């Protein structure tokens, strides 16, 4: 059992205790009062502070307040201020402010925070490991890579420490040099490894290397409830939602929107073309490392429900045209977008990170031969005013082996039973 | 991310909100 009592605090025993029982007992009010008196009495008191952040606690959660929580996260930190504070108490007190923190979306504070605990605690690994997540919850891999190098370097066989690395490894294109940690990791079965994230990239990388066991370890995710199945692997998922790979228009129920795109094809077509030609720096290249090989850019309209508005001053007829469709245009987990793909292009299998979308491809320009697209288990190709729908959370994967280049518009749409406020609610993407 | 699942974490957390 943890040591929370420093010597001091050991002279008022009786009275903590007292307020504790208050908490533990569901008299959060109360107990409030209780630690906050004692707080008063005693400000020198590390457990009455403690007990005082850990009611707030409580009555945020009772509450649903962020606010609330936002104080008992500052006297979380208060605690690590007073006299002959326990080492137990130190590291439970910063630990849950930096819980809480990543709680509300306080990346930056959590961060400050782990560093802080890890200076407290340098022989703690898990604080290590910790920090090094706190690095990756802000997009910072590169100091999260030397966090977990220093701890494999003290604790090699850490699976903890194994997934991450290995994680950042394959993040980096470290195709080969990551299976063994994601695999290691993963087989060693300790907490925090057990994650759809380390199978979904650690399968996906051996297929890149050609090793087939790679849907082994995509049957045992599914095993493990991390994938719908082993074809369709994205991991932000809403579960019930029909699932198949390819979708007629009428599947949908989105008629309307087909219909529009298929009969001003040519208008959204020019205007694409326009941005091609007069403003290049709009298209952006693929770079989520999905490319094999060749040239592939995209010029987005929308995302995460966002209309870019520089972007739509250069398709401004199209941008008009879909305000019509909040189906596609409220879509807060998918894009709008243009995409054009030279010969000589390879995409890599691949998945969508969410379930909650389907994806519709109008053809735009569309060379006669060299270019096709595969779902799961069907092949197809594309035709210049016609829309394709596919489910991009399965397995998808594209060639361009054409003489000349090739454009397609992209337009999500909210998975068709999904109700409106799953759309309203779902983080997006 | 976007067309792929490559990044440690999509969503943004609001607490209760
Ligand atoms: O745009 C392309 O050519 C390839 N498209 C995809 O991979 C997709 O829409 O998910
Ligand atoms: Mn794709």
């Amino acid at each position: 059992k943890p040591k929370l009592l420093n010597k001091f605090d050991k002279t008022i025993k009786a009275e903590l205790d007292a307020a504790e029982k208050l908490r533990k007992r569901g008299k959060i009010e109360e107990a409030v009062n209780a630690f906050k008196e004692l707080v008063r009495k005693y400000p020198q008191s590390p457990r009455a502070r403690y007990g005082k952040a850990q009611c707030e606690d409580d009555l945020a959660e009772k509450r649903r307040s962020n606010e609330v929580l936002r104080g008992a996260i500052e006297t979380y930190q208060e605690v690590a201020s007073l006299p002959d504070v326990p080492a137990d108490l130190l590291k439970l007190s910063l630990k849950r402010r930096s819980d809480r923190q990543q709680f509300l979306g306080h990346m930056r504070g959590s961060l400050l925070t782990l560093q802080r605990l890890v200076q407290l605690f340098p022989n703690d690994t898990s604080l290590k490991n910790d920090l090094g997540v706190g690095y990756l919850l802000i997009g910072d891999n590169d100091n999260a890579k030397k966090v977990y190098e220093e701890v494999l370097s003290v604790t090699p066989n850490d699976g903890f420490a194994k997934v991450h690395y290995g994680f950042i490894l394959k993040a980096q294109n470290k195709i080969a040099e990551s299976i063994p940690y994601l695999k290691e990791g993963i087989e060693s079965g300790d907490p925090g490894t057990d994650d759809g994230r380390f199978y979904f990239h650690l399968g996906d990388a051996m297929q890149r290397v050609g090793n087939k066991e790679a849907y082994k370890w995509y049957e045992l995710g599914h095993k493990r409830g991390h994938f719908a199945s082993v074809w369709q692997r994205s991991l932000y998922n809403v579960n019930g939602l029909k699932a198949q790979p390819w979708w007629t228009p009428k599947e949908t129920g989105y008629t309307e929107l087909v219909k529009s795109l298929e009969r001003n094809w040519k208008l959204i077509r020019d205007e694409g073309l326009a941005v091609m030609d007069k403003a290049k720096g709009l298209f952006l290249p693929e770079d989520e490392n999905l490319r094999e090989k060749g040239d592939w850019s995209q010029f987005t309209l929308w995302q995460q429900g966002r209309r870019n508005e520089n972007a739509c001053k250069g398709a401004p007829k199209t941008c008009t045209l879909l305000e019509k469709f909040p189906e596609t245009t409220g879509c807060r987990r998918g894009q709008i977008k243009y995409s054009i793909m030279h010969p000589g292009t390879h995409v890599w299998p691949h998945t969508g990170p969410t379930n909650c979308r389907l994806r519709m491809h109008l053809g735009l320009v569309i060379p006669k031969e060299g270019c096709k697209i595969r779902c799961a288990n069907e092949t197809k190709t594309w035709e210049e005013g016609k829309v394709l729908i596919f489910d991009d959370s399965f397995e998808h994967e594209v060639w361009q082996d054409a003489s000349s280049f090739r454009l397609i518009f992209i337009v999500d749409v909210w998975h068709p039973e999904l109700t409106p406020q799953q759309r309203r609610s779902l983080p997006a993407i | 991310x976007k067309d792929g699942l490559g990044e440690y974490t999509c969503t943004s957390l609001e607490g209760f909100e």
